[PDB]
RNA sequence: GGGCUACACACGUGCUACAAUGGACAGAACAAAGGGCAGCGAAACCGCGAGGUUAAGCCAAUCCCACAAAUCUGUUCUCAGUUCGGAUCGCAGUCUGCAACUCGACUGCGUGAAGCUGGAAUCGCUAGUAAUCGCGGAUCAGCAUGCCGCGGUGAAUACGUUCC
């Protein structure tokens, strides 16, 4: 399917490309005006033309794999740099800058 | 800080720019946390003030595009 | 059919060339490739082994063999029998088929699919592909699939060295 | 080969969405893919979107 | 220059949700009260947006902040960890200011977590009140979920003093 991984062919196109790893909702809707679908389709309704536009259009965008091994690649920076964001990111402490004496509760 | 340009104190830019008309030297002991890295800082190796002492780090290809005090924390934890 | 047509024309003069052997028979083919499975949930999931003896029916209609466990393990908390994991052996032209699959048809849906490992040679001149998630080529249907339960493939050369079934399985199509 | 136990095989017209077809047999009369090899980009030399895509930061001072 | 923003933990107060009386998208309306002189800043233009440039008017019942929001009306999803929720986080930006790294608010793209109404226990409210929705102002360059006021819709119940 699509990237390599699936989206459901039983809801709208506009919400069956935001289970794509790349792909929210408005790089769904600038998609799907480049390609024409009109945003009220399932995606089990459609035709090879009209979903073959959809792949190659995501195919230019950086989707799938592309975006996970690249933001490892920038968390793996600033961890081996030194840098005390990547500090952060090592220990399971807020990076933003957030009080820890409390909640802090996504990380631990 | 966006078009105005990045951020840098003139002391130390002095300091640097000293540094690098002619080749590199010892230490540069540097209150100046505030400021960004520009590309003609690497391999120059600069102690930060954290706080209480100065730290000596070394200034790489990567770290470019953050600041100087990303590289000393001040708060000492176990 | 297409792939022994290629191997033995493309491949036979332009391999025996390349390793300038003394005779013809010197040649390596590649002989069986055998289908592991190895489904070890059949002990706290009973009926999981039926997961993949229908699956590589499909995958390859030879019917896989529900094969036992040969000695009893208390660490796995199973004792010798009650069986686990499936296999298929091939040799013949499904075989070539499979890796027309395979080559040409699965290994684009690995979805995070780069350079399958150089190193995944023996010693001796044979080969295994570990498959991570039993959906690769387009008949496991996705409708039918709950576990994800990958598989081992292990491709078999007559190979004598290791690099010449390394050059063997470059020309077949296998990238690296 | 048993009877009765093996499913069938007929010839499978593969094709593929950059209109590459193929020919093998399976259980499948005809299939349908949709990234053969020939339009996966990794079978296709240093491929176009994710190698003109992956050059890395040239510690960017553009501005 | 750092810290008062530490963090394994407990613990008061609050905000946001867990969803169809809902979410998203489009249309229509209705407020009060208060602030503005090196301040309030129209309109136009550009930018997806945060905002930006030139500049009218205003020492203000005139002009601006100031395009109120729940609401009502159509379209859409159909009861799922989802078209719920927004944490966290990467990248790219914007504004303020010597300077936003520790340590600012906001935007844009993307990731999307715990959570499906909460154990023992426990609090507030008797009417324009509680619940809910926005607006305003001090403080202040910038920082509000706090506080201090303002309106919008707007309930349920009180037999009674047996008990705390």
């Amino acid at each position: 399917r699509i990237a390599g991984v699936d989206i459901p062919r039983d809801k709208r196109v506009v919400i069956s490309l935001t289970y794509i790893f790349g792909i929210g909702r408005t790089t769904a809707q600038q998609v799907l005006k480049e390609a024409g679908v009109s945003e009220d389709t399932r995606v089990r309704d459609l035709t090879e033309e009209e979903l073959g536009k959809i792949r190659d259009i995501i195919d230019k965008l950086k989707v799938e794999g592309d975006l996970r091994r690249e933001v490892s690649l920038n968390i793996k920076r600033l961890i081996e740099i030194g840098s005390y964001r990547g500090i952060r990111h090592r220990r399971g402490l807020p990076v933003r800058g957030q009080n820890s004496k409390n909640n802090a509760r996504t990380r631990k | 800080s966006l078009k105005k340009g990045p951020f840098v104190d003139g002391h130390l830019m002095t300091k640097i720019e000293k540094l690098n008309e002619t080749d590199k030297k010892q230490v540069v002991k540097t209150w100046s946390r505030r400021s960004t890295i520009f590309p003609q800082f690497i391999g120059h190796t600069i102690a930060v003030y954290d706080g209480r002492k100065h730290v000596p780090v070394f200034i790489s290809e990567d770290m470019v595009g953050h600041k100087l005090g990303e590289f000393a924390p001040t708060r000492t934890y176990k | 059919n297409r792939l022994k047509e290629k191997y033995n024309k493309e491949i036979a003069p332009a391999l025996m060339t390349k390793f300038n052997y003394d005779s013809v028979m010197q040649v390596p083919k590649i002989e069986k490739i055998v289908i592991n499975m190895g489904v070890g949930d059949a002990v706290q999931n009973a009926k999981a082994i039926d997961s993949a003896v229908e699956e590589l029916t499909f995958i390859a209609g030879q019917k896989p063999v529900v094969t036992r466990a040969k000695k009893s393990i208390a660490g796995f908390r199973l004792r010798e029998g009650m069986p686990i994991g499936a296999k298929v052996t091939l040799r013949g032209e499904r075989m070539y088929d499979f890796l027309d699959k395979l080559i040409s048809v699965s290994l684009p849906r690995v979805r995070d699919f780069r350079g399958v490992s150089k190193k995944s040679f023996d010693g001796r001149g044979n080969y295994t592909l570990g498959i991570k998630e039993q959906l690769i080529f387009p008949e496991i249907d996705y409708d039918k699939v709950t576990k994800v339960r990958g598989m081992d493939i292990v491709i078999v050369t007559t190979a004598n060295t290791d690099e010449e079934a390394r050059e063997l399985l470059t020309q077949v199509g296998m990238p690296f | 080969m048993k009877a009765g136990i093996h499913p069938n095989f007929k010839k499978a017209t593969v094709k593929c969405a950059c209109g590459n077809e193929f020919e093998t047999g399976s259980v499948k009369e005809e299939v349908r893919v949709e990234i053969c090899s020939e339009c996966h980009p990794f079978y296709t030399g240093r491929q176009k979107f994710a190698s003109a895509d992956g050059r890395v930061d040239r510690f960017n001072k553009k501005y």
